[PDB]
């Protein structure tokens, strides 16, 4: 049951096998040949196109990498609830500063 | 400012490069006229002119990175550039699967360890599409 020379022992062959294979076959200079849910994804797309009009769009993705990185925004956005943000900071410092210099009036 | 080399590696057929090298090893600038390179606004397409003779030439990505290292002792070298594109003379075509090193065949199908969940352009164009859009349906689906 051996849990010392054994296991040492054994990595120790392992590592000098694997170097030993790998610099022959780097060496060599001999020509080589040449040689879950199984689901799709679809999604429905509603514009106005130029003068009147309300056309809507299916568009079905089938490969599951795009899939995988559409959905994950959707995820991340659904629990994501900006320059319109921004605007409303903005639009905040401008109050505070008409309040401080109202208060620097009622000071004078 | 220092802009950083750009080294690549030029590929020829066997004759072409023969005469190639026997110009480049002589040294006079007769090989400068014999000699051009048109690249064409492609990117991934080209001329190589020898003595005057057009070859069709394709700039390919190599799977493996090789660096230029020069010395002046040959017992300290410097990096100098990275090598990653060919110009072989005669998307996934502009994919080289070979490396230049004789061991180095079938490098990034055999000796490539690939792993895995362009796309990520394909899912912004389909968000915009989204956001530029009023309603949107989506569902998992299945065989249809």
């Amino acid at each position: 049951r051996f849990s010392v020379a054994e296991h040492q022992e054994r990595y120790k062959e392992e590592c000098q096998r694997i170097f030993d294979l790998q610099n022959k076959v780097l060496s060599s200079t001999e020509v080589l040949s040449t040689d879950a849910t199984g689901r799709c994804l679809k999604i429905y797309r509603t514009f106005r196109d130029e003068e009147g009009k309300e056309y809507v769009r299916c568009e079905t993705v089938r490969k599951p990498a795009v899939i995988d990185a559409y959905v994950r925004i959707r995820t991340t956005k659904d629990e994501e609830f900006h320059r319109e943000e921004m605007r409303k900071e903005r639009r905040r410092i401008q109050e505070q500063l008409r309040r401080l210099k109202r208060n620097q009036e009622k000071e004078k | 400012p220092h802009e950083l080399e750009s080294q690549f590696i030029l590929r020829l057929p066997p004759e072409y490069a023969s005469t190639v090298r026997r110009a480049v090893q002589s040294g006079h600038v007769n090989l400068k006229d014999r000699l051009t390179i048109e690249l064409h606004p492609d990117g991934r397409h080209g001329i190589v002119r020898v003595d005057r003779v057009p070859l069709a030439s394709k700039l390919v990505d190599l799977p493996c990175v090789m660096e230029s290292l020069k010395t002046i002792d040959k017992k300290t070298f410097y990096k100098t550039a990275d090598i990653c594109q060919m110009l072989v003379s005669t998307e996934k075509k502009f994919i080289w699967n070979h490396g230049i090193t004789l061991p180095l065949k079938n490098v990034r199908k055999r000796r490539f360890r690939k792993t895995a969940k362009d796309v990520e352009k394909e899912v912004k164009r389909l968000l915009s599409t989204d956001a530029e859009a009023v309603s949107t349906r989506w569902e998992i689906i299945a065989e249809d």
